[PDB]
RNA sequence: ACCGAUAGCGAACAAGUAGCGUGAGCGAAAGUUUGAAAAGUACUUUGGAAAGAGAGUGACAUAGAACCUGAAAUCGUGACAACGACAAUGGAAGUACCUUCAUUUCUUUUUUUUACGGCCAGACCCAACCUCGCCGCGCAAUUUCGGUUCAACAUCCUUCACUGUGCGGGUUUCUCUUUUGAGGUCAUGGGGUGCGUGAGUGGGCGGAAUAAAGGGUCGGUGUGUUGUGUGUGGGUUUUUUCUCUCACUCUCUUCCUCCUUCCCUGUUCGUGCGUCUCGACGCUGGCGAUGGAAAUGGGGUGCCCCCACCCGUCUUGAAACACGGACCAAGGAGUCAAACAGACGCGCAAGGGAGGAGUAUGUAUGUGAGAACUCUUUUCUCGUACUGAAAGGGAGAGUGUGAUUUUACACCCGUGGCGUGCGCAAUUUCUCUUUUUUGUGUUUUUGCCCAACGCCGGCCGGCCCCCCGUGGGCUGCGCGCG
RNA sequence: CAUAAGAAUUGAGGCACCAAGUGGGCCUUCUUCGGUAAGCGGAGCAGGCGAUGCGGAAUGAACCGCUUAGGGAUAUGUGG
RNA sequence: CGUGAUUGCCCAUUAUUCCUUUGGUGAGGGCGGCUAUAUUUCUUUGUGAGAAAGUGUAGCCCUCCCGAUGUAGACGUGGC
C-alpha cells in the first residue's frame, strides 16, 4: 500500500507544462465574479494554497462564495452511493468560468429572442434546414478500386 | 376475425370481397408497361 | 495459499443497488453554513426586510377585510 | 420495438449490435405486429388491442384514432411517434423456424445480429 | 429473462388488510371507502385513507394551531362562503396559549373532556366524524389538518458523531452532570 | 392454569435402602388381575419332572398372577400363485396383478367412441411485390483458332473473345421487385356451449384499378441550349491588350432527348342485383356395456421403458480416499427477564402512571377479596423548558405596535420556500342541479420539511485606541404558536 | 419551449424509520504485477460461482445455452 | 423456360400460446328491499327465457391484470 501527502504528487500532471510555466496573467485577475457561477477548476501551482487536492481539476461546480482573494466552490464528489457537495476554499487564481452552460442558455435566450421576434417582434427570418435526406444525382465520373500489386515493384517494403 | 380486422380497415371487407382486384386485373399490367417503356425508350434515341 | 488482501469488485454492483444519490441537490435551497463575513453582514441587512414582507402578508389580509366583509 | 431515428439514437443502437437485431419494418409487417401482438398499456394492464376508440382514448390526443393512424404514425411518424409508442404495451414475438446460429454475432459477422434492414422483414416474418 | 423490479412485489409502505382494534373504524372505512372513490372526492378519499394509519401516524393536533385556521376564514372572501370545516383524526388537545379564543366547529376523533366542553361551551362544536361526514359530504370550505408529526422526541435520539454539523441528543445515562457528557460543552476532551 | 413412572424428589417401590468404592464417600434400579371376586383353573389324562393335552373358571384369560393397554425395532409362521445380469432400495412412466376405494348405472337414465353453429386455431390451391435499368438478342464486324479428317481443307468460327451495325422480341428483380392476396385444401384441436338491454344484423350498390385513351392543364425532373448571367482563376496579366474557357449559375429553352397532378376518354373488380341478408354463441345425438349385479372412475403389489450419485455437515470447492452417522422406543437444545431504541395494539392525556400502602363494606369458607370489587384523601412518583462545571440564570426576547422600543401601549398566525386544502374563472354535459372537463387564485413553516431571522442559557463583548450606549459579534443536549 | 434544424426512457418519484444476516471466498473474458514456472503467487476492470437448478459440452462448481410457479399445447436455444 | 421437387430437418424448464395455481402498493365490477350479479343450461343468424329451466349471491362475491427458482437472511399467515 502507498504513501500519502495531501498534496501527494504525480508524474506529469501537476508540473506546470509546455511553455505554460510561470504566474497567472493579469487577464486572469481582471476577470470579475458573481456567485453561483458554474466555473471549472484547474491548478496553477503558483501558490500552494487555495489549491484543492486531487479530485478537482477537470470538474465543474458552482461557486457559492467570493472572499478576498478567493472563491468558494461546492463540488459534488462521488462517494459510495452518492455525490457529496464539498465546499472548497480556493483563492481565485485556481478557478474559471466554463461555457458548459453558457451555450444552453445562450441559445435559449437567443432563440427565444428569435422565437419572440418571429411572432411578436417585427420580422420573420430563416435559419437552418432540416437534418439529412435523399436526392437526384447527375454524377459524371464514377470510379471503382483495384488495390495492391500492380506496379508493386515500384513500392511496398524491400 | 374480419371483425377486428374490419375495425381496423373497413375497406378491407370490400377488398376481400373483390380480391383487391383478381387475376384478369392481375395479369394485365405488364403488357402495357412493356410497350410503354419502349415508347419512353424510343424517345431519347435520336437525340443522342 | 497466499492470504489475499482486499478489493473493489462487486462494488459497483453494490453501489448500484442502492444506486448513486444526490438529494434534490440544491435542496430547493441550500444547505447552510459559511462564507465571507463582510458579505454575510450585508445580506442580513437585506433580510431585515423579512419584517417588511410579513407586513406584506398582512397587507393583503387587511385589504380583503376593509374592501367589504360581505 | 419501434424506433424513431436521429443521431444518438442511431448511436445507442449503434453500440448494441450483437445483442440485437434491428432493421426496417414494413407496412405489412407493421400492420401485422399490430395484429399479432397488438396491445396497449392502459394505466398498466397489458391489453391486446381491440378498437380505435380505445386508441382514440389514448390517442385522440394526437388525433389519432385508429391503427392506420398508428401504422401511418409508424411509417410516417408524426413525431407522435414517441407518444404513440410509449403507450404501447411492449411487443413479444416468436420462435421462428429459422434459428440464428453460428454461435451468434452479426449477420455477416456471425449468425445474424446487427441490422437486417429490409431483410428484417424477411426475417421477422418467420418470427412474429 | 425477467429484469429489474425497482424492488420486487411492492412493499407495505402505506399498507392494506389493516391496523388497530377499534371497531368503529372498521365501519368507517367501509363507509368512506365508497365515498372517496365512488363519490369521487379526493377529500373523501383522503379522508378515507387518512383514517387508516397507526398512532404515531396519527399523532395529535391541538387547538391554537387551529386558531389560525380561523384566522384563515377571516382572510377568506367578503364572505359569501362564511363557514368552515376542520378535520383531525386524533384528539384535540386543549392547547393553552389562547384559551379565550372563539367558539367554532371542529371535526375530530376525540376532544378531551375539558376541551370538548370548553370548546363547545365557548360555542364551539365538537363533532365526531360521523357527526361530520354524513352531514358534510364533500369538502369545500374544509380544512384538512394533517396533524403534525415532527415534534416527537424520538428523532432527538437520531444522531451522535457530534461534528459541527450533527447537533443531536443521544439516548444516554447522564441525567445530571457528567455521566457520559464530560466535554463538548468544553471544547477540549475527546475533541468537539 | 405443576409433573405424569426415562416424568416427577434420589427415592410412588422394605430408598437415600440395595449397590459400589480403602476410605473420604459414592449411593440405584424397581409402578396397576377381576364387567365383582380368586372365583387363583377342581378333575381327567398323558407326562420322570417340568409339563402337556383335556377339562374345569371366569363376561373377558388376546384377562391365568408378565395381570390395563401392549408401540417399534428384531423373528417364526400362514399365506403368497410376488419376483431376480447383479448394486440395493430410487424418480418418472405405464402395464400387469391386487387384497383395493369410492362413484355412478340403460325396456325415455350411464359408457366408450362418431358428430356438430358460429366457432374458437393451426395446413393445401392457384394470383401478385411494382420497377428504371441492363442483360441479351440479332446483325454485322475485327481480332480470335478449335470439333469434323488418317491430318490438311471445307467447316475465318467449335467457341470462348473483340469490335462495329441493328434490334426491343426475350431472363434477371431468388423463400429481396411484397416475404402480397385471397380462393374451400378439408386433413388437424391439446370442444364448445348462455350480457342484453337493444338503435341495430346498421352496413354491404360503388369501389377499385394495372391501363388504353386523350391530351390538356399546371406542376417534378436529365440535356442540348447556355439564352446566360454570375463566379473570374491561370499565363513572361503592375495595368491595358491578348490567350486558355475553367468553376458556378440565373431565367431561359418548358430542349427534354423528361416525370407528374388534375381532368376526360377504358378496363377491372365487388357489392349492386334483391334488401333480404347478418358476419354479434353445439350438455345433443349417434356407437355398447348388468337389469342388482356390474360397470366407467379412484387405492395396492409386481413388472417393463426411461430417467436419475449417502445424509448431515464444515469448505473455495464435499459423492469422495474429509467427519459424524449399525438399528428401534422414549428422551433430547434459544428460556425467564431492567432501564432502555423502534413497531404495533392498548389507556389517558400535559399529565399520566397508584402504587407503598391503607381503609373499606359482605358473595358468605371467607372477606368487610397482592390475587374480588375497589375505593382513595396525603398525593408519591415519573412526565408537562432548558441551559450553565459552577456561582447561576432562563424562552409568547409574542405578535404587533409606538417604539429615542430600560418602557409603554394593543392584543383572536415570527420571516420566506413548500402545502394534501380552500377559493376563483374558464370548461362538458346537465334545465337548474349535477357538472364532467379546462384555466387560475389564495391560504401559517405544527400538515411535512426546507430556508432565514428571532428567541433562552452560553461565550467573546462588540463599535472603538480602550470602554458604553444605536447596537454586538461566536456558540449550544435550548426555545419558536402546550 | 418548433427547428427552420438534433434523444430515448422514465410499469412512479420524493423522502425515511429501524433491525439483520454477513467480514476465510472461490471461478472467468479483459488488463496487469512477482517469479522460469506452476491448476503458482499477486493486483485492476466486468461477470460469475458461491448461494440454481433446467437445456447443451460422452465428463466437469464457474465452459455453451438458458434460469426456474404448476401444467398444458406450440416453437425455438445451445447442441445435433 | 420464367422455380418449384415443391416443401430440409432433429431436439431445453428459454420462447410463444394456452390452462390451472399463486402472490401482488395490481385492475374491474356487482356489493339494491323485486331493476341486478355468480352458479346451470335451452329452444340454439339479431334470446337471460326477469316469466324455459334448477341453484348461489348481505361490503364479500363476481370478472381483470402483471409477476411468480433463490442459500444466508428476513418477513407474512381468514398457515399446521
Amino acid at each position: 500500500v502507498h504513501s500519502h501527502g495531501y498534496k501527494c504528487g504525480t508524474r506529469h500532471l501537476f508540473a506546470k507544462k509546455f511553455r505554460k510555466h510561470g504566474v497567472p496573467s493579469v487577464s486572469t485577475i481582471l476577470t470579475n465574479f458573481k456567485v453561483g457561477d458554474y466555473v471549472d477548476v484547474v491548478a496553477d501551482a503558483a501558490v500552494r494554497a487555495g489549491m484543492p487536492h486531487k479530485y478537482y481539476h477537470g470538474r465543474t461546480g458552482i461557486v457559492w462564495n467570493v472572499t478576498p482573494r478567493g472563491v468558494g466552490v461546492i463540488i459534488n464528489k462521488p462517494v459510495r452511493n452518492r455525490t457529496v457537495r464539498k465546499r472548497i476554499c480556493v483563492r481565485f487564481e485556481h478557478v474559471r468560468k466554463s461555457r458548459c452552460q453558457e451555450a444552453f442558455k445562450q441559445k435559449l435566450k437567443d432563440l427565444e429572442a428569435f422565437r419572440a421576434a418571429k411572432k411578436a417582434g417585427t420580422p420573420l427570418p430563416p435559419k437552418k434546414v432540416s437534418t439529412r435526406n435523399g436526392g437526384f444525382v447527375c454524377p459524371k465520373k464514377v470510379e471503382v478500386l483495384a488495390r495492391r500489386t500492380a506496379d508493386y515493384e515500384a513500392m511496398i517494403p524491400y | 376475425n374480419r371483425r377486428l380486422r374490419l375495425r381496423l380497415n373497413p375497406f378491407q371487407k370490400k377488398e376481400k370481397a373483390m380480391a383487391k382486384g383478381m387475376q384478369n386485373k392481375k395479369n394485365r399490367e405488364a403488357r402495357h408497361a412493356a410497350k410503354v417503356v419502349r415508347l419512353a425508350k424510343a424517345r431519347k434515341n435520336v437525340a443522342k | 495459499a497466499k492470504s489475499k488482501n482486499h478489493t473493489n469488485h462487486n462494488q459497483s454492483r453494490k453501489n448500484h443497488r442502492n444506486g448513486i444519490k444526490p438529494p434534490l441537490p440544491l435542496y430547493m435551497y441550500n444547505s447552510k453554513r459559511g462564507g465571507w463575513l463582510p458579505a454575510l453582514v450585508n445580506t442580513r441587512r437585506v433580510r431585515k426586510n423579512n419584517q417588511k414582507a410579513a407586513l406584506k402578508a398582512r397587507r393583503e389580509r387587511l385589504a380583503a377585510h376593509q374592501a367589504a366583509q360581505k | 420495438v419501434f424506433v424513431r431515428l436521429n443521431k444518438p439514437m442511431e448511436n445507442m443502437l449503434r453500440a448494441v449490435e450483437p445483442y440485437i437485431a434491428y432493421g426496417y419494418p414494413s407496412l405489412s409487417t407493421v400492420r401485422a405486429m399490430v395484429y399479432k401482438r397488438g396491445h396497449l398499456k392502459i394505466n398498466g394492464q397489458r391489453v391486446k388491442i381491440t378498437d380505435n376508440q380505445m386508441i382514440k382514448d389514448k390517442y385522440h390526443n394526437d388525433d389519432i384514432v385508429c391503427a392506420e393512424d398508428i401504422v401511418n404514425q409508424i411509417y410516417a411518424c408524426g413525431k407522435h411517434f414517441r407518444t404513440v409508442t410509449n403507450g404501447l404495451w411492449p411487443f413479444k414475438l416468436a420462435p421462428p423456424a429459422g434459428g440464428m446460429r453460428q454461435k451468434r454475432r452479426h449477420f455477416v459477422e456471425g449468425g445474424d445480429y446487427g441490422n437486417r434492414d429490409t431483410l428484417i422483414n424477411r426475417f421477422l416474418a418467420r418470427m412474429i | 429473462g425477467v429484469d429489474l423490479t425497482g424492488v420486487q412485489k411492492k412493499k407495505r409502505v402505506v399498507r392494506h388488510h389493516t391496523y388497530s382494534t377499534n371497531p368503529y373504524i372498521k365501519l368507517l372505512i367501509k363507509l368512506y371507502k365508497f365515498l372517496g372513490k365512488r363519490t369521487n372526492s379526493p377529500f373523501n378519499k383522503l379522508i378515507h385513507k387518512r383514517l387508516l394509519k397507526s398512532r404515531n401516524n396519527r399523532a395529535p393536533i391541538s387547538l391554537s394551531r387551529i386558531a389560525v385556521c380561523m384566522r384563515r376564514r377571516t382572510v377568506w372572501l367578503k364572505k359569501g362562503k362564511k363557514s368552515p370545516i376542520a378535520v383531525i383524526v386524533g384528539d384535540v388537545l386543549d392547547d393553552v396559549r389562547m384559551t379565550r379564543i372563539p367558539a367554532l366547529r371542529i371535526c375530530a376523533l376525540r376532544f378531551s373532556k375539558s376541551a370538548r366542553e370548553r370548546i363547545t361551551g365557548a360555542g364551539g362544536e365538537c363533532l365526531t366524524f360521523d357527526q361530520l361526514a354524513m352531514m358534510a359530504p364533500t369538502g369545500k370550505n374544509t380544512m384538512l389538518l394533517r396533524g403534525r408529526k415532527s415534534g416527537r422526541e424520538s428523532v432527538k435520539h437520531f444522531g451522535a458523531a457530534g461534528v459541527p454539523g450533527s447537533h443531536a441528543k443521544p439516548h444516554v445515562s447522564s441525567r445530571g452532570k457528567e455521566r457520559q457528557r464530560s466535554s463538548k460543552r468544553r471544547h477540549a476532551f475527546r475533541h468537539k
